RNA sequence: ACCCGGUGAAAUUGAACUGGCCGUGAAGAUGCGGCCUACCCGUGGCAGGACGAAAAGACCCCGUGGAGCUUUACUGCAGCC
RNA sequence: GGAUGACCCCAGGCGGUAGGGGAGCGUUCCCGAUGCCGAUGAAGGCCGACCCGCGAGGGCGGCUGGAGGUAAGGGAAGUGC
RNA sequence: GCUGGGGCUAGGAGUGAAAAGCUAACCGAGCCCGGAGAUAGCUGGUUCUCCCCGAAAUGACUUUAGGGUCAGCCUCAGGCG
RNA sequence: CUGUUGGGAAGCAGCGCCAGAGAGGGUGAAAGCCCCGUAGGCGAAAGGUGGGGGGAUAGGUGAGGGUACCCGAGUACCCCGUGGUUCGUGGAGCCAUGGGGGAAUCUGGGCGGACCACCGCCUAAGGCUAAGUACUCCGGGUGACCGAUAGCGCACCAGUACCGUGAGGGAAAGGUGAAAAGAACCCCGGGAGGGGAGUGAAAUAGAGCCUGAAACCGUGGGCUUACAAGCAGUCACGGCCCCGCAGGGGUUGUGGCGUGCCUAUUGAAGCAUGAGCCGGCGACUCACGGUCGUGGGCGAGCUUAAGCCGUUGAGGCGGAGGCGUAGGGAAACCGAGUCCGAACAGGGCGCAAGCGGCCGCAAAGUCCGCGGCCGUGGACCCGAAACCGGGC
RNA sequence: GGGGGGAACCUGGGGAACUGAAACAUCUCAGUACCCAGAGGAGAGGAAAGAGAAAUCGACUCCCUGAGUAGCGGCGAGCGA
């Protein structure tokens, strides 16, 4: 049968133009009050995943 | 495929376009004798194409003859045989194809 | 060029790897699975694309971004599509949506919008909208934009 | 319904092959379930028997062994040749067996 | 039980041309080393060895294996209110 | 070298389990086959101290057998204990 | 009390002067057929030939610890040189 | 048709003919022309079918106005408990209904994802309806389907013998030859059996019957063996035996060397696993989907699916749709940029894309074939203890 | 007129567990296996109180696509118009 896309993956990750995988930096969902402004802000930026894990994630989104 | 197949058979000289079949109204020995005046005594195999149940009927039953209608031209059958003896509307259906 | 001349090009039909067939062959006995463990077993190994030993999987530690939407459907609405200027060089005269579609340029059922990467050939073009800077290269290169509906 | 034969007892016929290729005689019997016949003095073999009343102080006897139907052809009582039968309708129009060679009856 | 005539099983069995000592070796050797001893084949008897046979250890650990039981473990259900 | 792997000269590498890559042998079936071998003997079986191949093999000969077998080149697998 | 003949109660159920006893020669939950090729991170077993390279038994995390994911190490195809 | 070889022609030979039929199968071996057929045509008094054609009948068919009589009741609808849906209480509508409350009859009512407004769509609480679809007990057709450990459990008198109280389980077992010509009669024998004889092409085709392997048992022959120590072999020399004419083959006296195979392991000859021996079955696949590689086709394009037509081992059609040509951003939205931001800082993710004089050459991409892998299925094969269901 | 039978195929009324989630309870297996009723050569459905954004289509059934899209989901495993 058709493979199914991992919905959890499609909700967390993005495939870029050139193949990279992209996600949101972890560690500002809570416990924020004491975290530095430098910390709090750097956790905005999307980050690129390291290839072996990115590549694995990729196989989970067959249709994109 | 269909282009190349015929294209090869011609390139070898073993093609032959014919206008209509003289003394042959669906009766083997007739065709048999027509083919004689045609330049094939069946020492080589013939792929034979025309929409003309009459012609290809006398032309059935012979070992060295593979019968065909012209919309049913196919590349196994071409290569399969030794000598293609097509025909003119057969030729235009085949030409209506490679377009 | 007969039947015993028909023959595939050099390796367009490889033979197949055949494990389980004696010593010399190279992969007999274990038949390449090495020795024991889950991954030997007739069955797997669970999904190598996400299972991480029982650990919290490297995917699911990552957060989730933005609207996932919810029942009943997705909102249906005007979808667009980008066709450039460098594309319309392959035409002369007027250019319309449905035309552009047939060209193998436009995905049908999306409202064409013209965006300008390139050079505007003196043309009349009909888009559902124009990227501000396609309007530019196009007008001043002697052409006529038709914002249609 | 009937093994379609091609021979009647007692058509005069010609063993067209075998040890007796060439013999000619009358079909004595036909056995359609087996599809073979026995023609006068064809396929003769010696059978051993015992000392009973009937064959008393016996010994051997001679028997006419059957023969595979196909392996025998009907002779035309006109044209006289071995042949094959074609089937002619009259005006009646009844079916007859008629020699494929001359064209006249075979009974 | 033993000898003669009659009938004739069984588990078990890698293959055998299957000795002792002291060593050695996956740490208890007919099979490796060095000695020693020893003609070939049986019958009746004995049980020290073949880590003899039998039973994929029943004890112990392991398995995110099972089942019977228990309760103030969890969560449900019947039953009762 | 020469001239598009024809074959010769030279130097060098060539223990190997898990495992990766390569090149091959054979079995069943299909196109090649309306063909071709075959009772002056098919397949199968039993010999061989001969021939070819590194090898899996393939030839060749003798006995047995008594009606089948099937090439060059390709294809497909219920393919090797 | 023992006993023949005729009957009734069965599978989370019967029957039990209580042994988890008995319920068609193995009952802490009968037998048959089915779901069904259940599941087995475990044990076995895995079949022709010849060529080239060639390991690992470490690290991190793991209801993980004889299983795995990523990294380390082998190999094949392309590229740099 | 004839000749020839042969037990036997259908082989081989000479000379011919048919083909709307050279599919297939038989006949003593290999047959277009001997047999059954094949191509092409023909056929129903009776039974059945009859969706095509013919006929007949039930059946059907106007416009404006007015009135406000009718338009499916314990129903809508609202609330509580559920179910269905992709929808697991969710913003939870819709459709279905167990319990309570309970209408209206076109200015009626249900829906358009809480609800309200608007703007719409539809007429619930009566019923029937062909075709296109599913299946295969049966009958026909065809296999890059099996050939008696295979294929159905069953080619055979098999749901049998047998096993179980029962439900239930469930076998083995095909072949003489062309033709029974199935061995008269004779001799040893109580017979079984065999020896002559007799048939046959063949009788080590003799019914315990084609072929007739291997383990296993025997008779005969050559070498060898009773002072010898062994994973049974190997190397070397010598003897005797055979084939032959400086060469082989067989056997083994003496000497040298030498720890079975598999498996599992750090490590096994191992006193760790499995195997009495032979034979025959026995384990990495298939489909759909991914991702690479690969041989080809086309290239800013590539490609059809289901189906329609055609052929019955002929291919064609069909552009619905799919991937590709533009990205960035949760999104609106913008676009060679876009996002974050007050920024026209700076960053993140993007765009710059191959060689000559339009062509070529090559390809981005896509389609098919093949090969390696991955995901879904039992997914390399045998294996539980158990769980659940209906029955006995 | 009914009653009983019939390889599957169909509708209805009921309806599991192993398994998956590498444990497990919501979830999965799955409205699957199976019991029962019924109908038939098929069966069910079927002439909109439909659909859902087109000021659009126009009974039902079945096929391809839509699309593993929208969504559902201890937002897990997976489920899926
Ligand atoms: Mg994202
Ligand atoms: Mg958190
Ligand atoms: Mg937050
Ligand atoms: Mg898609
Ligand atoms: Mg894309
Ligand atoms: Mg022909
Ligand atoms: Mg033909
Ligand atoms: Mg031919
Ligand atoms: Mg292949
Ligand atoms: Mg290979
Ligand atoms: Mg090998
Ligand atoms: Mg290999
Ligand atoms: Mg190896
Ligand atoms: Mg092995
Ligand atoms: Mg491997
Ligand atoms: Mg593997
Ligand atoms: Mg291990
Ligand atoms: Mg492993
Ligand atoms: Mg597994
Ligand atoms: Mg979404
Ligand atoms: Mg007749
Ligand atoms: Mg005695
Ligand atoms: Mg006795
Ligand atoms: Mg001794
Ligand atoms: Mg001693
Ligand atoms: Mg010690
Ligand atoms: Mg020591
Ligand atoms: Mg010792
Ligand atoms: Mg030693
Ligand atoms: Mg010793
Ligand atoms: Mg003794
Ligand atoms: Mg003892
Ligand atoms: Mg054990
Ligand atoms: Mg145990
Ligand atoms: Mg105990
Ligand atoms: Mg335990
Ligand atoms: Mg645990
Ligand atoms: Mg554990
Ligand atoms: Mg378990
Ligand atoms: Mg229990
Ligand atoms: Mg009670
Ligand atoms: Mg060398
Ligand atoms: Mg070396
Ligand atoms: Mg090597
Ligand atoms: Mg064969
Ligand atoms: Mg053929
Ligand atoms: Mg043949
Ligand atoms: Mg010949
Ligand atoms: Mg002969
Ligand atoms: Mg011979
Ligand atoms: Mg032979
Ligand atoms: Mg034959
Ligand atoms: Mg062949
Ligand atoms: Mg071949
Ligand atoms: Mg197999
Ligand atoms: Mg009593
Ligand atoms: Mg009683
Ligand atoms: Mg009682
Ligand atoms: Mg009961
Ligand atoms: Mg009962
Ligand atoms: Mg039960
Ligand atoms: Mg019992
Ligand atoms: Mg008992
Ligand atoms: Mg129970
Ligand atoms: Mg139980
Ligand atoms: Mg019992
Ligand atoms: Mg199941
Ligand atoms: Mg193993
Ligand atoms: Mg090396
Ligand atoms: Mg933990
Ligand atoms: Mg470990
Ligand atoms: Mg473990
Ligand atoms: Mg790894
Ligand atoms: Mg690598
Ligand atoms: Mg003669
Ligand atoms: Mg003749
Ligand atoms: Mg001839
Ligand atoms: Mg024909
Ligand atoms: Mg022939
Ligand atoms: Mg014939
Ligand atoms: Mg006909
Ligand atoms: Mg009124
Ligand atoms: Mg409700
Ligand atoms: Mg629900
Ligand atoms: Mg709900
Ligand atoms: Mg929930
Ligand atoms: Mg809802
Ligand atoms: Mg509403
Ligand atoms: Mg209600
Ligand atoms: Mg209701
Ligand atoms: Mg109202
Ligand atoms: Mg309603
Ligand atoms: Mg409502
Ligand atoms: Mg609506
Ligand atoms: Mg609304
Ligand atoms: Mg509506
Ligand atoms: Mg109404
Ligand atoms: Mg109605
Ligand atoms: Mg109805
Ligand atoms: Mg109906
Ligand atoms: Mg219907
Ligand atoms: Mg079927
Ligand atoms: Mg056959
Ligand atoms: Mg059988
Ligand atoms: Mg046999
Ligand atoms: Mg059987
Ligand atoms: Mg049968
Ligand atoms: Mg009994
Ligand atoms: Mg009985
Ligand atoms: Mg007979
Ligand atoms: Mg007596
Ligand atoms: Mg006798
Ligand atoms: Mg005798
Ligand atoms: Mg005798
Ligand atoms: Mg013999
Ligand atoms: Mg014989
Ligand atoms: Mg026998
Ligand atoms: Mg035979
Ligand atoms: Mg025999
Ligand atoms: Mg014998
Ligand atoms: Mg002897
Ligand atoms: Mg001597
Ligand atoms: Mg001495
Ligand atoms: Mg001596
Ligand atoms: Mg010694
Ligand atoms: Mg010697
Ligand atoms: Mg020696
Ligand atoms: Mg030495
Ligand atoms: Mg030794
Ligand atoms: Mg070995
Ligand atoms: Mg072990
Ligand atoms: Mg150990
Ligand atoms: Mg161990
Ligand atoms: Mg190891
Ligand atoms: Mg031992
Ligand atoms: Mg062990
Ligand atoms: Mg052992
Ligand atoms: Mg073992
Ligand atoms: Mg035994
Ligand atoms: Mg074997
Ligand atoms: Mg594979
Ligand atoms: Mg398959
Ligand atoms: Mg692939
Ligand atoms: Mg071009
Ligand atoms: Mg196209
Ligand atoms: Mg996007
Ligand atoms: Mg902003
Ligand atoms: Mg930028
Ligand atoms: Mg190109
Ligand atoms: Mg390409
Ligand atoms: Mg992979
Ligand atoms: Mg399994
Ligand atoms: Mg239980
Ligand atoms: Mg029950
Ligand atoms: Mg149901
Ligand atoms: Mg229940
Ligand atoms: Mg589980
Ligand atoms: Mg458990
Ligand atoms: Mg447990
Ligand atoms: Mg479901
Ligand atoms: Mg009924
Ligand atoms: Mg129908
Ligand atoms: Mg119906
Ligand atoms: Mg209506
Ligand atoms: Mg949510
Ligand atoms: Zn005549």
């Amino acid at each position: 049968p058709k493979m199914k896309t991992h919905k959890g993956a499609k909700k967390r990750v993005k495939i870029t133009a050139s193949g990279k995988v992209v996600a949101m930096k972890t560690g500002k969902r809570h416990l924020n009050w004491q975290k530095s402004g430098k910390e709090i802000r750097q956790k905005g930026r999307k980050f690129v995943l390291a290839k072996p894990e990115a590549e694995r994630i990729k196989l989970l989104l067959p249709y994109e | 495929g269909l282009a190349m197949a015929v294209a090869d058979r011609a390139r070898e000289g073993k093609l032959l376009l014919v206008e209509a079949f003289a003394g042959v109204n669906g009766k083997t020995k007739e065709f048999l004798a027509w083919a004689k005046e045609a330049g094939l005594d069946g020492s080589e195999s013939v792929l034979l194409v025309t929409g003309n149940e009459l012609v290809r009927r006398a032309a059935r039953n012979l070992p060295w003859v593979v019968t065909l209608a012209p919309e049913g031209l196919n590349v196994y059958d071409i290569v399969r045989t030794e000598r293609l003896v097509m025909d003119l509307d057969a030729w235009e259906v085949f030409q209506n194809r490679i377009g | 060029m007969k039947l015993s001349d028909l023959r595939p090009n050099p390796g367009a039909n490889k033979r197949r790897k055949r494990v389980g067939r004696g010593p010399g062959s190279g992969h007999g006995k274990t038949a390449t699975r090495g020795h024991k463990g889950q991954k030997s077993r007739s069955g797997g190994l669970k999904d190598p694309r996400r299972f991480e030993g029982g650990r919290s999987t490297t995917l699911m530690r990552l957060p989730k971004r933005g609207m996932q939407g919810q029942v009943p459907g997705e909102i249906k609405r005007p979808r667009y599509q980008g066709v450039n200027l460098k594309d319309l060089a392959r035409f002369e005269g007027e250019v319309t949506p449905e035309l552009l579609v047939r060209a193998g340029l436009l995905k049908k059922g999306y409202r064409l919008k013209i965006l300008g990467e390139g050079e505007a050939k003196p043309l009349k073009v009909v888009a559902h909208a124009f990227s501000k800077s396609a309007l530019e290269k196009l007008k001043a290169a002697g052409g006529e934009p038709v914002l249609l509906e | 319904m009937r093994v379609k034969m091609h021979v009647k007892k007692g058509d005069t016929v010609l063993v067209a092959s075998g040890k007796y290729k060439g013999r000619v005689g009358k079909v004595k019997e036909v056995l359609p379930k087996k599809y073979a016949v026995i023609v006068e003095g064809v396929n003769i073999v010696k059978k051993a028997v015992r000392v009973s009343p009937k064959y008393p102080q016996g010994g051997f006897i001679e028997k006419e062994a059957p023969l595979h139907a196909s392996k025998v052809r009907p002779i035309c009582p006109a044209c006289g040749k071995p042949t094959r039968v074609r089937k002619k309708f009259l005006e009646n129009g009844k079916k007859i067996r008629v020699c494929a060679k001359c064209g006249g009856a075979l009974d």
